[PDB]
């Protein structure tokens, strides 16, 4: 009721708010709108004498209130000051959403989401913002960056989930867990929970269906949990019994049961990929699920799925590992052909360096990292879940390194170098995310080794004298590796501060083609200098371009409307590339840092009085104590 | 920085003091660097002969010198740079004896304190011995001035150090353009004999820069000696393992004691230490690897001896007189 | 006035003085007696006394019979039984065994009291059967005890942990090891006579020796036992050293580590096995550092917890300090324990890795505070119950100016004349020596 009466309610204020009559009597639109409006007085009536005592506690039962009389009294569009009803609904939607006995689900938090924040009002200041201290930022962070990870947002309230983001990290300095994770093997967790099966995975992917589908969608969903737990309930399965009983909530496990008649023919309606160069379209996982499941009909979860595979979009990539595993398990005793032929072309799926084939490489390496987690029949040790398919763990390392997953990468690493008892081990040392794991790794020694480690470390002086060496030496030989010399100098000379040697390092340079340390480098020396006259591009993923543009708006700019404007075209932006995705730990960490900086310009740009300009210096004491024991980078 | 973010005049002093301080280090690249920049040009006379050190360290042979300046740096780089630009050897020992001459007027003139006194008189050094190896007939010659260079190095190792380092570099910079330049040399000097007492000057001024503890001067001539490998070997020279030694000496003494024992086991590992010019003994190598091995506590003292010592010792082939026995 | 404001952190020390020694004894009575008259601390000091008596008469019941050593018994059925359920029901008190953190604002109310007890309770294996209580309390949390009788002393044991503790918070003070969070686990002993404690039983770990020695067989059906190993090694330990060395390399060429396993097995996902074998390599570290320069000894596998939520090594029965190990009858000749399946739960860097830079950064910050480490051991100077020998008594039950020395010796440790890369590259080559390794006495796993 609380995820239906929110989801109703906000359609019916849109609808109210929303006037365009046309091929309508104009007297009959007003005969509808009475109606709606007495309809919401009446549901708003009813929800406010609603009592029930199946609340798990008094905190849902507030929750309940607060969320049905809030939504009773929102406009058409939402914002974020202090004391509105907008406001406090969307903080009851962010505080219920990180809990673990939750009222609304999926469907409902996102339809209210895209009704409160599809056009948005982010205050000018912060004193007027719900939220305003460090703590609150702190405590809701998570929950924020889970808000702002969808499509039909608009873009005050990036700029708003921005500063948020900002506050958490400059009050805390700690990145947000769901930026960290770089395998999907927690949500294969949290669906196969109970029991830990495959099958119970699946039955919460297709119980997810139908509540959050278009009657399409749904119905393929409901006809699916029909045919599984009447075949449950007939043949005696008990396995796949306790399966249903823990998937699937009682009303739905009544529901689904044909008790007093027979499945309908209407119901059961059916519907190379084992090669390379498949792996390249955006359908790859989709066919194979579908070669699979029909693989094997005596499994009942598996004869339901093509209908679903099919037809729902993104289900193959969410039902892939527990498909290929379900399918695996199956014919363990009996000839064994999908481990045959899924393991003859991982040999070559596993070697396919491309652009469009990324996403479906994350999803084999995935379908691994799940399958060595799940216990073989007959095995002594966990060392024979390698058995499941027949993996070369060198090329899984690389596969893995490719996409991106160095812990993986790692993982993989181990596994091989035990399957045998080093060009693979560096790319993955100089970017996993410890400050110590590099130095494990032996290699031949010269000055350009020790060079490297000092700039991996980034040692101050001590990368300036053998950069300088070597600067020299091909300067003096006419060599062509001068100009990356230059640049590694350029990358020294500003990791120490001295921004005056670098700012001349730079000018002499005349082909700027430097990948992209190049760009940020242009612009701190700026920044640090403050050479406010420099054309920034625009459109770029560089952190320090935005904060330059933040600061250069800053100076050349006599109203403070411009300046809070292009401080928020900057968060916006900013958070727009940190859901972009393949960000290794450092650039991660200069974007979060990047997104404290505008924060901080944006507190001290809205101070009004003596006061405040107390509040705010007392503030960065405050963070001056998380600041002392911190990385260094960021701080 | 504070001066040039403060938009202060005093900057442009600021700079004239770094280049200064960026050509007492070695780092010449980033001094060529802060002079282009600069474009006022007035400084008394330190930008003066900033702006022809800089220029011969990096072999630029191209900037149009003044005529008629009382500057050590202007002389040595005309007598360079006509080397440079000449087909014939009369042009340069003009050019040379151009310079001596004027040097003896400006120390004639007068007035000068201690530092440019000892300015001027390093510069007749520089163009002497300049003016010695063009000189050369044969390969005698060669080697004796090779020895001269050694005893030279005696009185170096306890002399001032401007002096010192001033004749090196224009030592470095002569037996360098004397490689290059192959229709200045006599008729029987090959290109791997310029290029192999090349590399033995150089050697022989990283010893003596190793005890002044000068760290950037021992890396600047480890660095350019490496370079010359590629260079060497087709030539037909084998100077692999001297130069990486002096590789690993560089880095022992800027304190990478694990990356210098590394790179000296590659090099006893694999490396044909009988049959390559710039000997070097495999017992004075153990020996060297297995000190370095017990500063560092690297193995266990049971394992130094069995490894490095007793290995030396065998090396030596029962000669119990010289100083590799010694060492 | 401590054992006013604080009395869980001065009553139990009260109470073992009343219940020169004879001096002592007087004045802790006295103490003990102008404690029960006081209008603060009155329904504090009675409950504790009861508590405490019938905790060490728990401690001291041992019947072969009635308590087996491996079974789980109901705390119903002996008398001490009954009458410890009862007088623990009807005195409250916050558990033993739980650390309880000093308050400025001098308000203990916060404290989580015992609710009840789990009805049974287990037994291990020994003379005087040691007994694992549980205790419910009040917030709901479990927490196990050891109630140790016998004729050990953990007064030793609490000293050193408390000893331990202290150089542990020294290491917070520098910028290297806290970013690293580099510090040792502590627990809690809590002697109630010279011949009985409380102990507190560490939460979710595993010990070092029980997970090592099933995995052992678990992965590698075709290698020896490690009874098998054990027996081996003991047989020829009244030989020459060549012998012996020979013995133990035919030993471990057929036994090999399967650490890493540990990792594989509770941590599937790898983002937390990283995290976790991170965690595992650097308290080992902390705490090799931190037990070299104090002669910390007797690191058997029965003596190192693993704790398989947060991955991090937790070192017990710390009492053998000092150097007391090389002057058993088979002297414990390492600086710490390094053997192969220490050394296997690392990876594929071995120890040049995480390992080594912790080593070396804890190492570098010890001997910045030696003027406080200094500090500590000369408190302990003054601490008259404090033995600086090891007590045949124990020295046989370990193997089937002292002060001045041991503090001297602790002083040069922590000497600036060798680069702290040195000494570490000394400290790891010996730890994991063959010629180290192979004699140390039998019961010290070094085949593990
Ligand atoms: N405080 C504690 N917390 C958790 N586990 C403990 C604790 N003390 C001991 N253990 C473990 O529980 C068991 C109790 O060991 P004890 O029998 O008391 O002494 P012991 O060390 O096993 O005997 P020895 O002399 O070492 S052979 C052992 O397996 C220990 O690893
Ligand atoms: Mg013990």
């Amino acid at each position: 009721l609380a995820g239906y009466a929110l989801s109703s309610l906000a359609d019916l204020r849109v609808f109210l708010e929303s006037s365009q009559s046309s091929t309508t009597q104009e007297s009959q639109f007003k005969a509808t709108k009475s109606k709606a409006q007495e309809f919401h007085a009446w549901f708003s009536k009813y929800l406010a004498a609603y009592d029930s005592p199946e609340f798990k506690d008094e905190g849902q039962k507030q929750a309940f209130r607060s969320i049905t009389e809030n939504a009773a009294h929102i406009r058409a569009s939402g914002n974020a000051e202090k004391g509105t009803h907008e406001s406090n609904l969307l903080l009851e939607i962010l505080k219920d959403w990180g809990r673990e006995n939750q009222l609304l689900n999926e469907p409902a938090r996102d339809v209210a989401l895209s009704m409160l924040c599809g056009v948005f009002n982010i205050p000018p200041s912060s004193r007027l913002d719900v939220i305003e201290t460090d703590e609150d930022a702190i405590k809701n962070g998570a929950v924020v960056w889970k808000s702002c990870s969808s499509q039909r947002l608009g873009g005050e309230y990036l700029a708003w989930a921005g500063r948020v983001l900002g506050r958490s990290f400059a009050a805390s300095g700690e990145v947000p867990e769901d930026l960290l994770r770089e395998s999907q093997l927690q949500e294969y967790r949290r669906l196969s929970q109970g029991v830990g099966s495959s099958e119970e995975g699946l039955l919460n992917l297709i119980k997810s269906l139908t509540i959050s589908g278009d009657c399409f969608t749904a119905g393929l969903a409901e006809a699916a949990l029909r045919t599984i737990v009447s075949d449950a309930i007939s043949d005696n399965d008990h396995d796949l019994l306790s399966a249903c009983q823990e998937s699937l909530p009682e009303p739905l496990l009544i529901a689904s049961n044909w008790d007093p008649y027979r499945t309908p023919l209407s119901d059961q309606f059916k519907v190379e990929v084992f090669s390379a160069r498949a792996l390249e379209n955006p359908n790859w996982s989709q066919h194979l699920a579908i070669r699979l499941a029909l693989s094997a009909p005596k499994i009942v979860t598996l004869r339901v799925l093509p209908p679903i595979l099919s037809k729902v979009k993104g289900f193959a990539e969410r039902a892939f590992p527990f498909v290929v595993h379900l399918v695996l398990a199956y014919q363990l005793d009996k000839q064994q052909s999908a481990k045959r032929e899924l393991s003859e072309s991982l040999q070559e799926w596993l070697n396919f360096t491309s652009e469009p084939a990324k996403e479906n490489l994350k999803l084999l390496i995935n379908t691994i990292l799940y399958l060595r987690t799940q216990p073989l029949p007959g095995e002594s040790s966990i060392a024979d879940r390698a058995h499941w398919l027949d993996v070369n763990m060198a090329s899984a390392a690389a596969a893995a390194t490719r996409c991106g997953m160095y812990k993986v990468a790692l993982l993989f690493a181990e596994l091989a170098a035990e399957s045998t008892r080093s060009d693979i081990l560096l790319e993955i040392f100089e970017n996993i995310d410890d400050p110590d794991a590099y130095y494990g790794l032996s290699q031949d020694a010269s000055l350009s080794t020790v060079l490297a480690r000092l700039e991996y470390e980034n040692d101050g002086a001590k990368s300036l004298a053998f950069r300088g060496a070597q600067y020299d030496s091909h300067l003096r030989g006419r060599d062509l590796q001068s100009r990356q010399d230059c640049n590694a100098l350029i990358k020294a000379l500003s990791s120490l501060g001295l921004a005056g040697l670098s700012n001349s390092l730079l000018q002499s340079q005349q082909s700027i083609d430097g990948s992209s340390d190049s760009l940020d480098a242009t612009f701190t020396t700026a920044r640090k200098l403050e050479i406010w006259n420099l054309p920034a591009p625009v459109n770029s993923d560089s952190w320090a371009v935005t904060v330059y543009k933040a600061y250069q708006s800053m100076y050349q700019a006599q109203e403070l409307d411009t300046v809070r404007s292009m401080v928020h075209d900057g968060l916006k932006n900013t958070v727009r590339h940190l859901s972009s995705g393949s960000l290794n730990t450092s650039v991660l960490r200069q974007q979060l840092g990047a997104l404290a900086a505008l924060t901080e310009l944006d507190d001290i740009l809205n101070v009004r009085d003596q006061s405040e300009l107390q509040c705010t210096l007392a503030t960065f004491e405050k963070r001056s104590k998380w600041m002392m024991s911190g990385r260094y980078a960021d701080v | 920085d504070s001066h040039l973010r403060g938009r202060d005049l005093q900057s442009r002093q600021d700079c004239n003091a770094l280049i200064k301080a960026l050509s007492s280090l070695g780092l010449a690249g980033l001094s060529n660097s802060l002079l282009q920049s600069q474009q006022s040009i007035d400084g008394s006379s330190d930008s003066l002969d900033a702006t022809f050190t800089t220029a011969r360290k990096l072999e630029i042979w191209n900037l149009p010198a003044p005529v008629n300046s009382d500057s050590w740096a202007v002389t040595v780089y005309k007598a360079y740079q006509s080397m440079y630009q000449a087909q014939e050897l009369d042009t340069v020992r003009s050019m040379v004896h151009d310079g001596l001459k004027n040097t003896v007027r400006h120390l004639s003139s007068g007035s000068l304190n201690t530092s440019v006194l000892r300015q001027q008189l390093g510069a007749l050094a520089a163009l002497t011995e300049l003016d010695d190896i063009l000189n050369v007939r044969d390969q005698s010659e060669l080697q004796c001035t090779l020895a001269t260079f050694e005893k030279r190095s005696k009185w170096m190792m306890s002399g001032r150090y401007a002096d010192v380092s001033q004749i090196l570099s224009c030592r470095e910079t002569t037996l360098s353009m004397w490689s290059q330049r192959h229709n200045l040399r006599a008729a029987g000097l090959t290109s791997a004999d310029a290029r192999l007492v090349q590399i033995r000057g150089m050697l022989l001024s990283s010893d003596i820069f190793r005890f002044h503890r000068a760290r950037q001067e021992t890396l600047n001539l480890s660095t350019a000696l490496s370079d010359l490998i590629p260079s060497c070997e087709s030539l037909g020279l084998s100077v692999d393992a001297a130069i990486k030694m002096e590789a690993a000496n560089a880095l022992w003494d800027h304190g990478e004691m694990i990356s210098s024992i590394r790179m000296l086991q590659a090099i006893d590992k694999d490396s044909s230490l009988k049959k390559q010019s710039v000997p070097l003994s495999r017992s004075d190598l153990l020996s060297k690897i297995g000190y370095q091995v017990s500063v560092a506590r690297l193995e266990s003292p049971d394992a130094i001896q069995k490894k490095y010592l007793e290995p030396a010792l065998k090396e030596l082939k029962g000669k119990i007189e010289g100083r590799e026995a010694g060492q | 006035r401590i054992c006013v404001d604080h009395p869980y952190h001065g009553m139990y020390h009260i109470w073992t003085g009343a219940r020169v020694a004879v001096s002592r004894q007087r004045a802790t009575d006295k103490i003990a007696k102008a404690l029960s008259k006081n209008n603060k601390v009155s329904s504090i000091w009675p409950a504790i006394d009861q508590t405490s008596r019938v905790y060490h008469a728990l401690a001291m019941d041992r019947d072969p019979t009635r308590y087996k050593s491996g079974q789980k018994v109901p705390i119903k059925n002996s008398p001490v039984g009954q009458n410890f359920l009862s007088t623990m029901s009807n005195n409250p008190i916050p558990p033993p065994t739980l650390q309880i953190e000093v308050s400025a604002n001098l308000d203990y109310s916060h404290v989580p009291m015992i609710h009840k007890f789990a009805p049974e309770m287990a037994i291990a294996s020994g003379v005087s059967a040691p007994k694992i209580l549980t205790a419910i309390g009040t917030d709901g949390r479990k927490y196990k005890q050891l109630v140790k009788g016998g004729n050990d002393d953990l007064r030793q044991d609490a000293i050193m942990e408390q000893v331990f503790a202290a150089v542990s918070e020294l290491l917070k003070l520098h910028r290297e090891t806290r970013q690293r969070n580099l510090g040792i686990r502590t627990y809690k002993v809590l002697p109630l006579t010279s011949s009985s404690g409380l102990i507190e039983f560490v939460s979710n770990t595993i010990p070092l020796h029980e997970y090592l020695m099933p995995a052992h067989e678990r992965y590698y059906p075709k290698d020896l036992k490690g009874s098998q190993c054990r027996k081996e090694i003991a047989n020829a330990q009244t030989k020459n050293t060549e012998t012996r060395i020979a013995v133990y390399r035919r030993v471990t060429e057929r036994f090999h580590p399967v650490m890493r396993y540990f990792f594989m097995e509770y941590f599937p996902d790898p983002d937390e096995w990283f995290q976790k074998r991170t965690n595992y390599t650097r308290t080992t570290a902390a705490i090799s550092m931190l037990g070299h320069v104090l002669g910390l000894g007797d690191r058997h596998g029965h003596n190192i917890l693993l704790d398989h939520k947060t991955g991090e090594v937790v070192h017990i029965d710390l009492g053998v300090a000092f150097e007391m190990g090389r002057v058993l009858p088979v002297p414990e000749l390492v600086p710490f324990r390094l053997t192969r399946d220490i050394v296997d739960g690392m990876g594929i860097t071995k120890t040049e890795g995480v390992f080594r830079r912790c080593c070396e950064f804890t190492l570098d910050a010890l001997r910045e505070e030696a003027a406080s480490i200094q500090t500590i051991l000369d408190s302990l100077r003054h601490d008259t119950l404090y033995q600086w020998s090891i007590s045949p008594v124990r020295m046989a039950k370990l193997q089937n100016s002292e002060a001045d020395r041991a503090i001297e010796v602790v002083k040069k440790k922590l000497s600036k004349t060798l680069s702290v890369m040195a000494t570490v590259n000394d400290l790891i080559n010996q730890a994991t020596s063959v010629s180290n390794l192979a004699v140390l006495y039998s019961g010290w796993a070094a085949y593990a």
